[PDB]
């Protein structure tokens, strides 16, 4: 590889638009790049953002598993929207719908488990109830003091 | 299992599933009647024929090459291609 | 419409290739040329032979030491007579019959 | 009959 | 006392002396997965006698054997925990990982790899082993991420593939998001009780509990797959069909649910652990069986049919009825391995068929596969005296007859409808009706291997339940008394998801075409959960990973 | 009539939904012949160097050297300091620095009131 | 849209890839065999209700709403082919597709194993070697000024030749090794 | 510490006298045995540190550093030596007699008594790694990284050498044992203040910390092997070992000095391994994975608890041995497709199936699988500072979900898929390599087994 082929600065004029659209191997019309705020893309093409999930999977590829080609100009984030990651795929519901329904599901539910833990189910019983003294020393109570009494009654 | 497909068996599998269609008479059916042309049939029911070779066979034709397989032997040459057959 | 005579000339030709060397991926009846090279040995070898070394293991370096395999202790009910006194455990109270 | 030769990498090194 | 111990190490080293041979080769095998399925048959014939002289006495140990390192008051040794649920789930492991080998030997014959399967398959079970026998945090945390790193490596067997390198990584991610919980509450123990092992974790008994119950709890979700870091395990069936059986249905998933019935003591003291545990499982077992509803692929359905039967285990410890809980995951084993291994069976023979609705025909094609596949179902959904009958339906008659969540109750019950509306969907779709699948037929079950694997856990998935239920000794009161509707209440919705999803089967043979409405829409989506935070968590990640983490700081500023 | 498929930023709109793609006219049989040649001219210098038996080695390809060399080296040299980059460069950059300060540092200072007042449960607190 | 010889997608290839998706979903609607045959024809004299018309653009706008009557009854995960892309099979032995001059890199004891199939390749090799100058200097009298217009090659014109770049399409991996 | 310096100065007649197809045998031979040889630092004691003399001494600190340093060496030497087969001799035995005096400045930096020879030795240790990177580093780009090194030696080094000559005017003395015994407190003022950035600014930047970080995927891209190996190995880790004997000297400072830093770590492991899930440049990921493990080592040093000092002594050992490994194999997919592209040769386990064994195995210490001692590292910092912060935990998590993500995306990408076409020249794997990934992986397996011997002066 040599200079005249790596990138550069951003383009200012229309010749450097062309000089870099022919060294990005694109037409001129599709070449974009990213815009001069100094954010440092230099004059590298805008992509519009497609995931490689989203092309041709019949189509012949020179690279099959990126579905990408030799001497196309890869997306910037071409190591993020890989068939492993990110995808932008259509779905057959929208975007907003798919948000909507799942946080409206998903706050419901808890809404419901917290009015379901503000009114208990149970059991129309007394407590269960335990001899010697609620079993005072079985659950640790110290052998030297003595406790209330807690005496149970026949029912 | 996963038995060997043979152009023996390929061939007539296509044109047994051909001789089970109702636009396409059985005695004028060869392993080179085009569809269009000498089946007199649509490209609707071209596309149908390798829907149902797709039925036929477990696999997917792309529409790339859907759009030109208009005879039998183009069918059983493709499948030859996809499955690799006499080995 | 379907192939061009030039697309079916030319996937015929590579179907000739193709079939050829397909064809030609095959075996011969002496491939692969390789080079010149007790019922129960299973129990034996992986569980007899381990069943020493592990009882060896835990009796004479793992139980010498303290604390190492602490066992509890096992349920003790009344009726019981303990092996290592000799006592007897007396009975529970008389029951209170309910049927 | 109709052995088919498995192409692998080299596993001898 | 010198046989316990001695045959419980034994049972380990045996495990282990396979992977030592498949270490130490020069030749090629004869027939090393018959050395392995032979090895874990022996395993299991050794670990029964620990389990019989257990069951006799309830004589349970540690065995501390190896000193390892001594952190200033921390000695971490090997230390092997023989209690109550090491003696029930180690037979069970075993006799499961026996029928899944003798399984695997007729599934991935094909597999040029088969000996590299048939290693990683043992050392997920080496690591399973450690997991559930460890006596502290730490080897527990061994073979935590030991099963977790050989779901990564049997999800991704096929590695060429795309979607199953992703659905590894995936699995990772979910895991170690539960890793996260498991390190907060090693770290809870270890500074304000000094101990990463069980015993002193439980003589202590600590009562400001519920910071290291919430890590434990999110443990659980990242490996149990409850709501929230659920749709690893659905997409792990990615992964071939003996991995889905084996680790994904039956052995590794219910580790999560493993790791809370192994700390029942702080559980039994802290009822917001108990209220948080109702809430978690009574969301994730509605959610997944309300997917399964509306689903195609086969080991997809039977995913969500063991991420519900999770759901169900952390309800029933929500309820402060761990036993139960460990029961269910003894019965469980049986049945979804064998349903998976059945399923499985159709997919082999239909040619690597596996969408319900390109089957069919198959109640006299394959009549062993459609009998266990019927007795798996019947055991899933709790048909009486079958094995899911003695766990599930006692779950039931605990968790209406206790201070309970009642939303949580109702969702256990919808989800108890939909277990027998997605089990006759899968008799309805695969077994039942006339054929879908394409014309050549090759079709075939008549291997000893397949017939046999599926027998042993066919007699498992009838017996075991009885067997296990009448030879485990009491640690909980069972509740027994409970009017008629309340008794009742588990046999009749499971009756009537039946019902209600026979009248949904037969509208499909109708000649109507209807507009998918927005239910089905939701739960053929898997509740929009898979398609948006799988797209925007990482999206908001590696941006931020680039733009401002790369590029901005640290190549300019910085 | 029918519910309008909504696009988003991880939500493409399809192919087939989109009207530019029904476009009928002459530049745009230019534009897809020209991007056709382009893309034909590409592969065909890629499968002449591929299917070369004398060369054993990488096909390199300089489009990604150049998306390499834009993702590493590009990135100082077409840097402008302005409002932008300030703002966003102190927003992310000492942004999360001065809030997990903030917290870590009200966190300790809980903890050590607590502790010099005899109210943080240290008691079996002597591994640290 | 994107293909390999045309640059763009005919009236008539939209209409039949629209027809071929749609009865695809309806067959994952409609799971019954008897049932999606029924539909399959009621779908089917809806398509050719509106084959015979002559008009381009109202023919256009008849197929950009037929799209909209797809997508409003598109089923949310229809039946993909388990070796179709979206598959459960897909791509599953890619892991085991081994190129072939892998073959060249064995140590000559195992390259003796199989004495008759490295004997033949050889030949396959030196094939190729005297194939190669020959199809590049047909492809350089071929090829138009500024590249070739389209990603088609010409077929083997001589006898005796080879069709040019026909190496890697003929030695290419088996789909089941 | 004179039966291990002068075997390693004797090295350097045995590569100058050696025959020409010799030079790499007898290197590698001599400095296997002075790595056995090595080994009889172990001879260390519960009270006392191992004390030479007025010169060396080693405590259990050091002593693993010394045994990885001079077990560095012949694995450098198995490294370097393909790509240096085309070289000239005399320049090939300039580049064996620069390893050399490199592990001579080492194996007497980590033993320095007294701290101005720590600080000459470890100002030392940059020349020859200096003329190793600049001389055999195949392509030298470096216009913004000569601002950095003049950053480093302004904010750096060099307040270090004034601090250390006021220490030895105040004190008396620089000897660590002695300053054991005469440490006065470091009060708060503003000349305290000075005097910790002064003692601390320079190990901060041999780490690196984050924001500091940014020569470090700059000289280890351009580096050969051998340079990346001891960058990676050893040279961070220079930094640990001179914050663990400075912060004797900075209480109690140091406990509301450290909160700054502290922040810049806790935050950094967060970014810097999320940026390891976008690198294009293999070699480059593993340099901001190594910045995201010597974040934790940071932080376990700052917040100065036994626990947090055994984790870290722990984990410099282990991430040396891991990340050396990772360099190596970044190395040996570099040697055969010509390009540090990690996206370009992929689906290596089908053509590789030994080494895709080790990327496996490395990935797996990469991202602290138990029982590594990676593990025990990132284990025992992760429960000294849940000691210090009960918040910090998340921190610590998410980093260890990320620690995860890009350790097996980088086993996913370079090993798994489907393999690239156009690359013929994948040959297998050589003895040599898979060699050095059994030099470097089984003593990281096997100090799992005895993991005492790494955790330090304080275990
Ligand atoms: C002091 C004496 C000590 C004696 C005991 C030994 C102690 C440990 C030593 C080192 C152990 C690993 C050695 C093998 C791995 C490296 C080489 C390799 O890859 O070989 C593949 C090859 C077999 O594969 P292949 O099919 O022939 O070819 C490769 C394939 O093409 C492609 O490969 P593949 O994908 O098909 O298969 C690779 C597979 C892939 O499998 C995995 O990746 C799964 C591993 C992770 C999950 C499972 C383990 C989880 C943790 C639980 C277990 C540990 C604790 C257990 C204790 C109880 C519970 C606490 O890896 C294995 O099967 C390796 C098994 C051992 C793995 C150990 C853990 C590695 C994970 C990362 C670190 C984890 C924490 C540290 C562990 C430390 C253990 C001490 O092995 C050999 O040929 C063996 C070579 C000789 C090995 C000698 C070992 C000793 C060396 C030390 C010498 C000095 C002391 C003298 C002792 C001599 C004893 C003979
Ligand atoms: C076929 C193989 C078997 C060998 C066949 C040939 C020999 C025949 C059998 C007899 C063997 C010899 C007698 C028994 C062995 C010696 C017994 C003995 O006292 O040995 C001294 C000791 C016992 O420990 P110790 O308590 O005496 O001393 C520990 C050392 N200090 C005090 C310094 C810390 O060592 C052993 O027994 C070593 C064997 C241990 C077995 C388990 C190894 C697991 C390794 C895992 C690594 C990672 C651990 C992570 C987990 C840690 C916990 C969470
Ligand atoms: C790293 C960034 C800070 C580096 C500062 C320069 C090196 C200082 C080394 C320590 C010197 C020392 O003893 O300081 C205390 C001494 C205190 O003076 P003293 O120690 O002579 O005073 C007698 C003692 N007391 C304080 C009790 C009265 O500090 C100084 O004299 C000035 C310190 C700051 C140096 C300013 C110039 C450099 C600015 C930064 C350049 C980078
Ligand atoms: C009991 C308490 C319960 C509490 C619940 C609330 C807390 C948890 C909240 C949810 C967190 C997890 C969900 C968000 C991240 C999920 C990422 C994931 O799984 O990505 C999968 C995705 C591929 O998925 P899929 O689309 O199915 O692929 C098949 C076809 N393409 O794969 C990819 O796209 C690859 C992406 C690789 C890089 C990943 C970048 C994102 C990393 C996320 C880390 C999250 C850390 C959270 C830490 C929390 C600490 C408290
Ligand atoms: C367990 C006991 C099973 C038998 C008692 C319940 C009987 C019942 O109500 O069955 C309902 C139903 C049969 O009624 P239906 O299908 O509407 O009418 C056609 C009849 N062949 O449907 C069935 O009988 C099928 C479902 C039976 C479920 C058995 C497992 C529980
Ligand atoms: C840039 C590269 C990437 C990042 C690497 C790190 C670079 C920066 C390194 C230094 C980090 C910040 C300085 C350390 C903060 C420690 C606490 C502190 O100084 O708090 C601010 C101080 C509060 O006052 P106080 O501490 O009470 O002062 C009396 C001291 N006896 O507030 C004040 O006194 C007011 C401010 C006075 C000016 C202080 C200037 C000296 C410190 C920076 C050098």
């Amino acid at each position: 590889i040599t200079k005249d082929m790596l990138p550069g600065p951003y383009p200012k004029t229309p010749e450097e638009r062309a000089a870099a659209a022919k060294k990005y191997n694109m037409r001129v019309e599709d070449y974009e790049p990213y815009p001069d705020d100094g954010m440092g893309y230099g004059d590298y093409p805008k992509l519009p953002d497609r995931s490689q999930q989203e092309r041709d999977p019949w189509y012949d590829w020179d690279h099959p598993d990126l579905r990408l080609n030799w001497g196309e100009p890869m997306h910037w984030d071409l190591d993020m929207y890989i068939r492993n990651r990110v995808d932008t795929s259509p779905t057959p519901v929208n975007w907003n719908l798919m948000c909507k329904h799942l946080f409206g599901f998903v706050a419901f539910m808890l809404f419901m488990f917290w009015v379901g833990e503000t009114y208990p189910t149970y059991q129309p019983v007394g407590p269960k109830q335990y001899p010697y003294n609620n079993l005072y020393l079985e659950r640790g109570g110290d052998p030297n003091k003595e406790p209330e009494p807690v005496v149970h009654y026949e029912i | 299992d996963a038995p060997p497909l043979t152009l023996e068996g390929i061939k007539d599998r296509v044109l047994y599933v051909l001789k089970l269609y109702d636009k396409i008479d059985p005695e004028k059916l060869s392993v080179n009647s085009h569809f269009m042309k000498d089946l007199g049939l649509d490209s609707l029911d071209q596309v149908e024929i390798i829907m149902a070779m797709e039925d036929e066979f477990g696999f997917e034709i792309p529409d790339i090459d859907a759009e030109k397989l208009m005879c039998p032997q183009e069918i059983v040459d493709y499948i030859a291609d996809k499955k690799d057959v006499y080995e | 419409s379907g192939y061009t005579p030039d697309e079916k000339l030319r996937l015929q030709q590579l179907r000739e290739l193709r079939r050829r060397w397909l064809k030609d991926q095959e075996l011969s009846p002496r491939e692969p040329v390789l080079p010149p090279r007790r019922h129960s040995i299973f129990a034996f070898t992986h569980v007899l032979i381990p069943v020493w070394i592990i009882h060896y293991y835990l009796k004479y370096h793992v139980t010498t030491k303290p604390y190492t395999i602490v066992e509890k202790k096992p349920r003790i009910f009344p009726g019981d007579t303990i092996l290592e006194t000799g006592e007897v455990i007396p009975p529970m109270k008389e029951f209170p019959d309910q049927h | 009959g109709k052995r088919l030769f498995i192409i692998k990498p080299s596993g001898f090194y | 006392m010198n046989l316990f111990s001695s045959l419980t190490l034994v049972t380990l080293i045996l495990l282990t002396m396979p992977i030592a041979a498949i270490n130490f080769n020069t030749h090629k095998f004869t027939n090393y997965p018959l050395y392995v399925k032979t090895t874990i048959s022996c395993a299991f014939i050794t670990s029964m006698i620990p389990t019989m002289m257990f069951i006799h006495t309830g004589q349970e140990m540690i065995i501390s054997n190896w000193h390892w390192l001594t952190i200033q008051t921390l000695k971490l040794s090997l230390s092997f925990k023989m209690d109550f649920f090491s003696m029930m789930f180690v037979p069970v492991a075993l006799f499961v990982t026996w029928s899944i080998m003798e399984f695997s030997m007729w599934y991935m014959h094909s597999d040029p790899n088969i000996n590299q399967f048939f290693k990683y398959l043992l050392l997920f079970l080496i690591t399973m082993l450690i997991l559930v026998t460890a006596n502290n945090l730490f080897q527990l945390f061994i073979g935590w991420e030991g099963v977790g790193i050989m779901s990564f490596l049997l999800i991704g067997w096929w590695y060429g593939r795309t979607d199953a390198n992703t659905a590894a990584l995936q699995a990772i991610l979910y895991n170690r998001i539960g890793d996260i919980g498991f390190i907060l509450a090693m770290a809870w123990f270890l500074i304000n009780l000094n101990t990463w092992d069980l015993q002193q974790i439980f003589m202590l008994n600590p009562n400001d509990s519920n910071l290291p119950l919430m890590g434990l709890i999110l443990a659980a979700t990242g490996k149990s797959a409850q709501f929230g870091l659920h749709p690893w395990l659905p997409s792990a069936m990615e992964g071939p069909t003996p991995v889905s059986a084996l680790l994904h249905s039956s052995t590794m998933v219910v580790a999560g649910i493993f790791l809370l019935i192994r700390f029942y003591p702080l559980t039994e003291n802290n009822k917001f652990g108990q209220s948080i545990m109702l809430c978690l499982g009574a969301m994730t077992t509605l959610f997944t069986a309300m997917c399964a509803l509306t689903q195609n692929d086969i080991k997809k359905i039977i995913a969500f049919s063991t991420s519900s039967q999770l759901g169900l285990m952390m309800v029933t410890i929500g309820i402060n009825q761990p036993h139960l809980a460990f029961l269910h995951i003894c019965t469980h084993a049986f049945f979804k391995a064998m349903l998976f291994m059945c399923s499985g069976s159709i997919i082999h023979s239909l040619n690597d068929e596996q969408d319900i609705r390109k089957m069919g025909g198959l109640f006299k094609a394959m009549p062993f596969t459609t009998t266990a596949l019927i007795i798996g179902s019947l055991a899933l959904t709790g048909m009486p005296f079958l094995t899911g009958f003695y766990s599930k339906d006692l779950i039931i008659e605990s968790a209406n007859t206790s201070y309970t969540n009642a939303w949580a109750l109702l969702m256990t019950l919808v989800a108890t409808s939909f277990t027998a509306i997605y089990s006759t969907r899968i008799i309805f779709f695969a077994l039942l009706g006339q054929p879908r699948f394409p014309t050549l037929i090759n079709i075939n079950e008549n291997n000893p291997f397949l017939i046999n694997s599926i027998k042993r856990l066919l007699i498992g998935s009838l017996f075991a339940g009885f067997i296990i239920s009448n030879n485990i000794p009491p640690m909980t009161i069972p509740q027994m008394t409970m009017p008629h509707y309340l008794k009742m209440t588990a046999l009749t919705v499971t009756i009537l998801g039946f019902i209600l999803a026979l009248e949904i089967s037969n509208t499909t043979h109708y000649l109507k075409f209807n507009y998918p409405s927005n239910t089905f829409k939701f739960s053929n989506l898997l509740g929009y959960y898979p398609t948006i935070m799988h797209r925007l968590t990482p999206y908001m990640n590696l941006t931020m990973s680039q733009k401002s983490a790369s590029s901005l700081l640290d190549l300019i500023w910085l | 009539s029918f519910p309008k498929y909504e696009p988003s930023r991880l939500a493409s709109l399809p192919t087939t939904l989109d009207p530019a793609e029904y476009d009928i006219s002459s530049e745009t049989r230019k534009a897809q012949a020209e991007r056709l040649a382009i893309r034909s001219r590409l592969k065909r210098e890629y499968q002449l160097q591929y299917n070369d038996p004398s060369r054993r080695g990488v096909v390199e390809d300089p489009a990604l050297i150049r998306w390499t060399c834009a993702r590493s080296a590009n990135v100082y040299p077409n840097f402008r300091p302005n409002t932008k980059t300030s703002l966003l460069g102190a927003l992310f950059g000492i942004g999360p620095l001065i809030f997990w300060y903030y917290v870590f540092k009200t966190d300790r200072d809980r903890k050590e009131k607590l502790i010099q007042e005899g109210k943080l449960d240290r008691t079996f607190n002597i591994s640290y | 849209a994107f293909l390999p010889s045309a640059a763009y997608l005919t009236h008539q290839q939209k209409v039949l890839q629209l027809y071929k998706r749609a009865l695809r979903h309806l067959e994952s609607r409609c799971v019954h065999r008897d049932k999606y045959r029924y539909f399959a024809c009621l779908l089917r004299a809806r398509f050719d209700e509106h084959k015979n018309e002559k008009d381009m653009v109202k023919a256009t706008q008849l197929l950009r709403e037929a799209e909209k009557e797809f997508w409003h009854g598109q089923h949310p995960q229809p039946y993909i082919f388990p070796e179709s892309p979206g598959g459960t099979s897909y791509e599953r032995y890619e892991c085991y597709k081994v190129p072939e001059w892998c073959l060249d890199d064995w140590h000559p004891s195992e390259k003796a194993m199989y004495p008759d199939y490295f004997a033949k390749r050889e030949q396959w090799k030196k094939l190729r070697r005297e194939s190669w100058e020959r199809e590049v200097k047909q492809l350089q009298e071929e090829t138009p000024v500024g590249g070739p217009r389209t990603e088609a090659l010409p077929p083997a014109r001589k006898q005796g030749d080879l069709p040019p770049l026909w190496w890697h399409i003929v030695t290419r991996p088996r789909e089941r090794p | 510490m004179l039966k291990y310096i002068i075997p390693t100065m004797m090295l350097m007649p045995l590569t100058w006298l050696s025959k020409n197809s010799m030079i790499w045998i007898n290197t590698t031979l001599h400095s296997l045995l002075i790595s056995l040889t090595s080994l009889l630092l172990l001879n260390q004691f519960g009270d006392n540190s191992l004390n030479f003399s007025l010169t060396f001494f080693s405590d259990s600190l050091s002593t693993p550093l010394l045994i990885l340093t001079m077990w560095l060496l012949p694995l450098m030497l198995m490294a370097s030596q393909h790509h240096l087969s085309k070289e000239n001799l005399a320049r090939k035995k300039l580049f064996i007699s620069m390893l050399i005096l490199l592990q001579l400045f080492l194996i007497m930096t980590f033993t320095a008594t007294e701290l101005i020879f720590f600080y000459i030795m470890f100002e030392a240790t940059l020349v020859p790694t200096l003329i190793i990177i600049t001389r055999w580093g195949n392509q030298t780009e470096r216009l913004n990284a000569g601002l950095y090194f003049l950053f480093y030696t302004l904010a750096g080094s060099l307040p270090l050498l004034v601090a250390l000559i006021y220490i030895q005017n105040t004190m008396g003395s620089l000897n660590f044992l002695i300053l054991q015994y005469w440490v006065q407190p470091m009060p708060n003022s503003w000349s305290n203040t000075f005097m910790w950035l002064a003692c601390m600014m320079a190990f901060m930047v041999k780490m690196p910390l984050y924001g500091l970080h940014l020569w470090l995927p700059k000289a280890h891209v351009e580096a050969p092997i051998a340079g990346s190996m001891v960058l990676a190995a050893i040279l961070l880790k220079l930094g640990g070992y001179g914050m663990m004997r400075i912060t004797l000297l900075l209480n109690p400072i140091t406990d509301f000095m450290a909160y700054p830093f502290i922040m810049l770590s806790l935050w950094g492991m967060i970014m810097t391994s999320s940026i390891c899930l976008r690198q294009t440049d293999l070699k480059s990921l593993i340099a901001y994975s190594s910045v995201s493990h010597m974040a934790l080592v940071i932080v376990a040093i700052l917040i100065q608890t036994p626990w947090s000092y055994m984790g870290a002594t722990a984990l410099m050992i282990a991430h040396g041995l891991t990340s050396s490994m990772l360099f190596c194999l970044a190395n040996s997919n570099y040697e055969r497709v010509h390009s540090r592209t990690m996206i370009l040769a992929r689906g290596l386990q089908t053509l590789l199936p030994l080494m895709a064994a080790w990327w496996l195995l490395a990935s797996l210490t990469n991202l602290a699988l138990p029982p590594s001692i990676n593990l025990i590292g990132e284990l025992f910092v992760v429960m000294s500072t849940f000691s210090w912060s009960n918040i910090t935990i998340i921190l610590m998590g998410l980093n260890m979900v990320i620690t995860a993500l890009y350790s097996l995306y980088m086993l996913i990408t370079t090993q798994r898929g489907k393999h690239t076409h156009h690359i013929n020249n994948i040959l297998p794997s050589f003895t040599r390599e898979n060699a050095l990934m059994s030099l470097h992986m089984l003593p990281l397996l096997l100090l799992s087994l005895n993991p005492k011997i790494i955790l330090g002066p304080l275990y």
